[PDB]
């Protein structure tokens, strides 16, 4: 403006009108699509706050690897931050196993839990620890002939 | 794809056909022609184009004679019944020429040699076809050609294919074309096809050696 | 290369787009920010085991008959027997395999679009993780869940045998596990029956795969339409960048190359756009596939219809080009009598 | 460069793009048809007459050389205006069919020659269209054709029934009515003879003197060539990145002998970008395949700047064969020709790598490279020690059996507690402009 | 319809249009995948039985 008429100076100055008004197009059109990235992270967010804080989740891996147990949320500048708490399996040995004991002439199964020997007695126990019980009709139930 | 005057698909082309009967009317020439014949031994020779035909504004003439070619466009005289004698050479050879008693203005010439060989060797009956595309614009005329020699269809007619006319010639004429007309010899059993170009939309394709091989005419149906 | 795009092979337009500079690296670290998405998406699908299991030589399941899914050890490429159906019903275009230029040049660049493309500066980039490595994955996660079931997801992998996890599976649809074992033949002959018919599927009919093909088709749409926008004159007198300066004194050829600049500046911009919009569509799909394989892959899911039609028994991952294949095993109840009830 | 890229004088561990590598071409080249005689324009630059402008003559230019300067330094004819090229690049040029059109008009009516104009000179006897490509060239030419008896045999016609068609000539003679009724023969009143003359006498005033006009019509650059600019064919070369011209068709590539079977009609050849891409020499005729030369990203791979400045480089989809041909002889666009020594050089599937040496052992994915091969900065030792960027094919995971048995379980006997973070974005920065 | 939005009723407009062609189409082409994606959501929400 301090250099030209109003004649031409109108061409000048409409350049620079077109390219910074692009530049806010492109701002805001990019602002949008990173908006909408991070509503899907704050429903993600929301579902966890419901299903892992309010509720324990028995969805895998969706509270933390390892079985859930509880979640405190944290809150962080612009997050939240989950700390989940997850019982998870440490020490396995390996046990003999049979999907079925038969003792007379009826087949019995675990009511809960799973057979295991330690390779000369045979115990039930549940199936993600380890506490060995004596097979008995209040540990099992009866299905059909052994055949 | 391409929009230029084209001629649409399975359009109402004229068809003329000599033997005693002959057949030289003056056809109208709006936005350009295709013309074919399907011929043999030379029974059509060339065409006229103008717009008076009588020398009071200039018009064009193509021939091709005996051993050549002229093109030619001038304030003509055309004779009005224009034709060569040779009754397939019999007794007599060329003689007459019938097309002008005069040639005032004259504003381009040409000459060559004999136009359009024939197929080589021959076969029983075996014709071939003579296909042209004529176009005026912006002082230029522009003449495409193709020439196929193809097993000829006996009640039927301008037979069923495609192929793709090269483009010949560019004469810079400078003048208006609205009519033109196709000078014949002296019987024959000649057929000629007359067809109107259009501006319209064309998808072509090519082959992997360049040769337009197939098209779609855009305009013809939905599914087009 | 917006350069190479916007001003192919010409010196003097590379000095007028400098004039508007900051605008092509917007471009450049965009389409950077979706290629590094891509491999991040595949992480988080397959890389859900920080082992890999193989399977014993022992190939005895209940009766059960994995041998179609596990991996083939004759095949140069480990994939299995269904995986090496996927990666031909999908057929790619550039897996970003290096062009020796011998094979860009001659009789293949009348005909291949892809060099074409290339020579616009436009250049697909391979991924992190190459097919015989996504099959690695996916056998890791096939030999866990048969060997396993779920306890390699939450922890490390404990053995149980297979007839005892599928007990397992049937007490999660509430189904007593004795209807396991008491029908353990028909409920094998059931399940290899089962995948004989994704065989015999996969193998007859084309229209299965669209989900990915349709993928492969958008880029390739949309590569295929920048490289067409050339084409365009933008109201310069030319579309070709040459025939301007061949033509123009550098007072108005100015004015002609600024139109050509601005109309393919703009492509690109659609491009990028259009880009970042499918990336966020494939996102969310990555995301969905992710969720899958932890919960119908290293888990039974109790979620209705979530892991196919019916009460969600097992399901096993292949790999596809661009993405990945659930085989979902599920219970369906099939002859039903009435009764009169209280 | 990478630090010029991002702007910073600290880079962080990382692959970063910078700018595509690009081969610059080693000569130039021209080519056109080897017409060796001057064309004839004197013939018409100083001749007996030219036409009366309502019949306008037309000469054909072909199979010669032009060179407008000698003509302009001979001819007393000092004017010029171009329209579908700047005059300064004629002499570089080269075109297909060329046309001379030749009349004379006053000095005042000049401006009606330009393309797009009216008045009854334009509308009744010559035309040129809106894309006209060409010039318009006058001189004045009193000192040599004005007479102070007039030289009548100059004529244009002042009458005509509608506007004449773009370069269309008509030299029709019967009469012209403005009266509705027919004035048949040779007049009437109202009703005209259609041509007129100019009072063409050297005591006249500005404007009104004789002019004579030339106009040239030349089509260029996409049809065979029959009259070229005064530059001279070079050799021919192949195989090599040269600046090529063709025919006036300026570009940077590689040629090559093709197999594409241009017809006799052809010249060039075009790829589905609109982009010559193919071309038959104007001297030897045979069709020469034309593509940019050698050219492609250039990524590089980097531990931290403050852990060290020693840096590895990927030419992303280039054959290794490719790098030591690029040698700095000639110019290429990255400067730093350093890297083309190599001895380190690997072939990843993703380009050319060089300055990280492979390894045969994997590792976690540090930095990645593509195709399964990954960078990382470590002391390679395995055998005085030093830091190196190594590359290797990533680990999955660590190798694992399982003791899968047809009747053996495992039991946990004991649980771990764990306690793990995760972190998820809620929100963004709400932002007004 | 981007004849009749930018060049509405006029004809040499429209033969203006035609030099950027493609940009048209890549909108109509872009506006049909939505209008699809519509109706597979009302598909995919009630179409469950
Ligand atoms: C498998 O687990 C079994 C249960 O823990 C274990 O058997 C138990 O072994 C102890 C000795 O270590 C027995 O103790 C008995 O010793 C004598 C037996 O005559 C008695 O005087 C004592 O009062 C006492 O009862 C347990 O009774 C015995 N339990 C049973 C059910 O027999 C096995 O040793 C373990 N086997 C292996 C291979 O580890
Ligand atoms: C086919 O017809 C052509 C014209 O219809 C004809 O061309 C004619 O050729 C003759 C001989 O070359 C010319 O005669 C003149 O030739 C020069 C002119 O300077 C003079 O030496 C002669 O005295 C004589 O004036 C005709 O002018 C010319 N006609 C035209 C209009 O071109 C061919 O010769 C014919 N060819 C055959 C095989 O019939
Ligand atoms: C593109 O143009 C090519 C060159 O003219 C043309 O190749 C030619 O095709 C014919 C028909 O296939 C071949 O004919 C011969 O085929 C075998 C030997 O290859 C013989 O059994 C036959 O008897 C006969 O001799 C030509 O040999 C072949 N020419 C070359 C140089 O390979 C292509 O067919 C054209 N492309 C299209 C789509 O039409
Ligand atoms: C698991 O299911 C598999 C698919 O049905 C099945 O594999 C198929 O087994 C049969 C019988 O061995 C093979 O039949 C072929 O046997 C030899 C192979 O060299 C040929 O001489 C014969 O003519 C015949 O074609 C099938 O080829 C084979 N199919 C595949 C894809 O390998 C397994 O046998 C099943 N396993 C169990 C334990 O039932
Ligand atoms: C090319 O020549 C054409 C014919 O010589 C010419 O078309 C002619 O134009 C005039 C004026 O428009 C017409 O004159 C008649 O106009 C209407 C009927 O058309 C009547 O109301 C008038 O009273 C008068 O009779 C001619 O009828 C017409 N002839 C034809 C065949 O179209 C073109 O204008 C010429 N084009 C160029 C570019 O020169
Ligand atoms: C289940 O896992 C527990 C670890 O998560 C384990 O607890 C650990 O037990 C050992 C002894 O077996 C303790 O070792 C220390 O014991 C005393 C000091 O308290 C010292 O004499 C030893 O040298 C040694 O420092 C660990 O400190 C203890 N850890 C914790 C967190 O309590 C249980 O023993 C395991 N239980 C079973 C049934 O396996
Ligand atoms: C569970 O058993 C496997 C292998 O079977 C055992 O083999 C004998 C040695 C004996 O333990 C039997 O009761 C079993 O039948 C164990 O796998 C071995 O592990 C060691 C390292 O600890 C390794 O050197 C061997 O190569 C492995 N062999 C095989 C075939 O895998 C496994 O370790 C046992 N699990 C636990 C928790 O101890
Ligand atoms: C469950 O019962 C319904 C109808 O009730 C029965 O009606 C009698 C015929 C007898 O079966 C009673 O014990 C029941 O009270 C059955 O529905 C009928 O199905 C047939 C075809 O199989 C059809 O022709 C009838 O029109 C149906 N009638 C009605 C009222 O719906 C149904 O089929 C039975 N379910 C099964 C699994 O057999
Ligand atoms: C890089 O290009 C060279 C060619 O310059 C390739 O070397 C060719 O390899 C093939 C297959 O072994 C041979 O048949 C040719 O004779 C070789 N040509 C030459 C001149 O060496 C090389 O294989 C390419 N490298 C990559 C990774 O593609
Ligand atoms: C068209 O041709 C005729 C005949 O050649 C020309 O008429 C003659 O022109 C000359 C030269 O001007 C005169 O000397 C004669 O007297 C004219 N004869 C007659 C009978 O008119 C006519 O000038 C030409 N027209 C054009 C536009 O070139
Ligand atoms: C062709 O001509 C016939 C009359 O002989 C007519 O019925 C038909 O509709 C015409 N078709 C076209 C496309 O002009
Ligand atoms: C002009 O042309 C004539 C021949 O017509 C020639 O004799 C004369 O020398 C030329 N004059 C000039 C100034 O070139
Ligand atoms: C160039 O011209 C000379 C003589 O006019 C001729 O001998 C030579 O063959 C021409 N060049 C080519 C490539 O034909
Ligand atoms: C980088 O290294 C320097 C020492 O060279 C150290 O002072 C600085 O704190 C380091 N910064 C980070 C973020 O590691
Ligand atoms: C990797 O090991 C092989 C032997 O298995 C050896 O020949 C090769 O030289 C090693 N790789 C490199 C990059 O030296
Ligand atoms: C497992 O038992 C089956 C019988 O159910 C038998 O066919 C197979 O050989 C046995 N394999 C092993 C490794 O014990």
């Amino acid at each position: 403006f301090s250099r030209l008429d109003k004649v031409e100076a109108e061409v000048q100055i409409d350049r620079l009108i077109t390219g910074r008004l692009q530049s806010l197009q492109t701002y805001v059109t990019q602002q949008l699509i990173r908006a909408a990235e991070i509503r899907a992270s704050a429903n993600l967010a929301a579902t966890k706050m419901s299903e892992c804080v309010l509720g324990q989740s028995k969805r895998v891996d969706f509270c933390g690897k390892g079985y859930h147990l509880m979640s405190f949320p944290q809150s962080a500048p612009h997050g939240v931050v989950f700390l989940h708490v997850t019982y998870v399996p440490a020490q396995e040995k390996n046990f003999t196993t049979a999907p079925a004991i038969c003792h007379d002439g009826k087949a019995h199964f675990p009511r809960e839990g799973v057979f295991v020997s330690n390779g000369t007695h045979w115990f039930v126990t549940q199936r993600n620890f380890y506490e060995p019980q004596i097979i008995t009709t209040d540990n099992t139930f009866v299905s059909g002939n052994c055949d | 794809s391409t929009q230029d005057l084209f001629l649409p698909f399975f359009s109402n082309v004229t068809w003329f056909h000599v033997i005693k009967r002959f057949d030289n009317p003056v056809l109208p020439f709006n936005d350009g022609v295709y013309f074919a014949s399907i011929e043999k031994s030379n029974i059509i020779r060339g065409w006229i184009f103008g717009t008076t035909l009588d020398s009071k504004t200039q018009s064009l003439l193509i021939v091709n004679n005996a051993t050549n070619v002229v093109i030619k466009v001038c304030e003509f005289q055309f004779c009005n019944d224009p034709f060569f004698d040779h009754k397939n050479n019999k007794s007599w050879m060329e003689s007459e020429f019938r097309v002008y008693s005069s040639a005032n203005n004259c504003t381009f010439e040409y000459v060559s040699q004999p136009f359009l060989m024939d197929l080589e060797g021959k076969q029983g009956n075996f014709k071939n076809l003579r296909e042209f595309v004529f176009k005026n614009i912006d002082g230029y005329f522009k003449i495409y050609s193709k020439h196929t020699p193809i097993i000829v269809r006996e009640p039927e007619d301008l037979p069923q294919g495609f192929s793709a006319l090269e483009p010949l010639v560019d004469l810079p004429i400078g003048i208006n074309i609205t009519r033109f007309q196709t000078l014949l010899a002296l019987a024959g059993a000649a057929a000629y096809y007359v067809g109107y170009l259009q501006p319209r939309t064309f998808l072509l394709k090519y082959n992997e050696n360049g040769t337009i091989t197939d098209a779609v005419d855009c305009a013809l149906d939905p599914l087009s | 290369d917006c350069t190479m795009y916007i001003c192919g092979d010409s010196t003097e337009c590379s000095n007028l787009l400098l004039q508007y500079g900051s605008f092509c690296t917007q471009l450049k670290r965009a389409l950077t920010g979706i290629a590094v998405e891509q491999d991040k998406n595949t992480q988080e699908v397959f890389a859900q085991v920080k082992q890999i299991y193989k399977t014993p030589p022992i190939k005895y399941f209940g009766g059960f008959n994995f041998s179609q899914i596990l991996p083939d050890p004759s095949k140069p490429s480990k994939r299995s027997f269904i995986e090496d159906l996927l990666f031909n019903k999908v057929t790619l275009a550039d897996a970003g395999f290096i062009k020796q230029y011998g094979d860009c040049l001659g009789d293949i660049a009348a005909r291949d679009l892809i060099c074409a493309q290339k020579f616009k500066g436009l250049t697909v980039l391979p991924p992190l993780l190459t097919d015989e490595m996504i099959a690695q994955y996916t056998s890791a996660l096939l030999a866990g869940t048969i060997t396993s079931g779920w306890t390699f997801g939450a922890g490390a992998a404990l053995q149980i045998p297979f007839a005892m996890q599928m007990a397992y599976r049937f007490n999660g649809i509430g189904v007593t596990q004795n209807v396991l074992y008491e029908n353990q033949k028909l409920i094998a002959n059931q399940f290899n029956s089962a995948i004989g018919k994704i065989q015999d599927s996969l193998s007859s009919t084309a229209s299965a795969l669209g989900k990915l093909q349709d993928v492969v088709n958008h880029n390739a749409q949309a590569l295929n339409t920048l490289v067409k926008q050339l084409s365009s004159k933008f109201g310069a007198i030319s579309s070709v960048l040459n025939d301007i300066f061949s033509r123009l004194d550098k007072v108005e050829a100015e004015v002609q190359i600024d139109r050509l600049i601005t109309g393919r500046l703009q492509s690109l911009q659609t491009y990028v756009t259009q880009q970042l919009i499918r990336a966020a569509e494939i996102r969310a799909s990555a995301n969905l596939a992710a969720t899958k394989m932890s919960e119908c892959v290293l888990g039974q899911s109790k979620r209705v219809d979530f892991c196919g039609k019916g009460y969600h028994l097992m399901s096993f991952p292949q790999s596809a080009p661009h993405g990945v294949v659930f085989l979902h095993v599920t219970y369906v109840p099939a002859q039903e009598k009435n009764f009169t009830t209280a | 460069e990478t630090k010029c890229t991002l702007k910073s004088f600290t880079v962080e561990k990382g692959i970063y793009q910078t700018s595509n590598f690009r081969v610059q071409p080693t000569e130039s080249i021209v080519r056109f048809p080897n017409i060796t005689n001057l064309c004839p324009f004197d013939e018409v630059f100083n001749a007996t007459r030219f036409a009366s402008v309502y019949a306008w003559n037309r000469k054909r230019i072909s199979n010669c050389v032009a060179d407008y300067s000698v003509l302009y330094n001979l001819a007393p004819f000092f004017t010029f205006k171009c329209y579908g090229v700047s005059p300064t690049k004629l002499n570089d040029l080269c075109f297909t069919n060329v046309y001379a059109d030749s009349f004379v008009i006053r000095g005042d009516e000049v401006r009606q020659i330009a393309p797009g104009q009216t008045g009854n000179i334009a509308d009744y006897n010559y035309k040129l269209p809106d894309d006209f490509t060409g010039c318009v060239i006058a001189w004045n030419s009193n000192k040599l054709d004005s007479k102070v008896s007039g030289n009548y045999n100059y004529l244009y016609r002042l009458f005509r029934k509608s506007n004449l068609k773009p370069f269309e000539r008509d030299i029709s003679t019967e009469i012209y009515q403005a009266g509705n009724k027919p004035c048949n023969g040779v007049a009437g009143f109202n009703c005209y003879f259609p041509l007129r003359s100019y009072s063409f006498r050297p005591t006249y005033g500005v404007g009104h003197q004789p002019y004579r006009v030339v106009v040239l019509s030349f089509e260029l650059l996409h049809a065979p060539a029959t009259v070229c600019g005064p530059k001279k064919s070079t050799n021919l070369v192949k195989n090599k990145c040269v600046n090529f011209n063709f025919n006036g068709l300026k570009g940077t590539g590689v040629l090559t002998e093709s197999n594409k079977k241009f017809l006799p009609f052809q010249q060039f050849g075009r790829d589905i970008a609109d982009t010559t891409d193919a071309v038959r020499d104007p001297q030897t005729l045979e069709i020469l395949d034309i593509t940019p030369c050698s050219f492609g990203g250039v990524s590089v791979i980097t531990p931290g700047t403050n852990t060290s400045n020693q840096v590895a480089v990927l030419y992303q989809g280039v054959n290794c064969t490719e790098v030591p041909v690029a040698i700095h002889a000639d110019q290429l666009t990255p400067t730093w020709r350093v890297y083309s020594t190599g001895s380190n050089v690997f072939q990843t599937r993703a380009g050319c790598l060089i300055g990280a040496e492979y390894v045969n052992n994997s590792y976690e994915c540090d930095i990645p490279i593509g195709a399964g091969i990954c960078a990382s900065y470590q002391t390679q030792t395995k055998s005085v020690a030093s830091q190196s960027i190594i590359a290797y094919t990533m680990s999955l995971g660590a190798e694992n059996s399982v003791a899968y048995s047809n009747n053996s379980i495992a039991i946990p006997t004991n649980f771990t507690i764990s306690v793990t973070t995760e972190i998820l974005p809620v929100s963004m920065t709400k932002t007004s402009v």
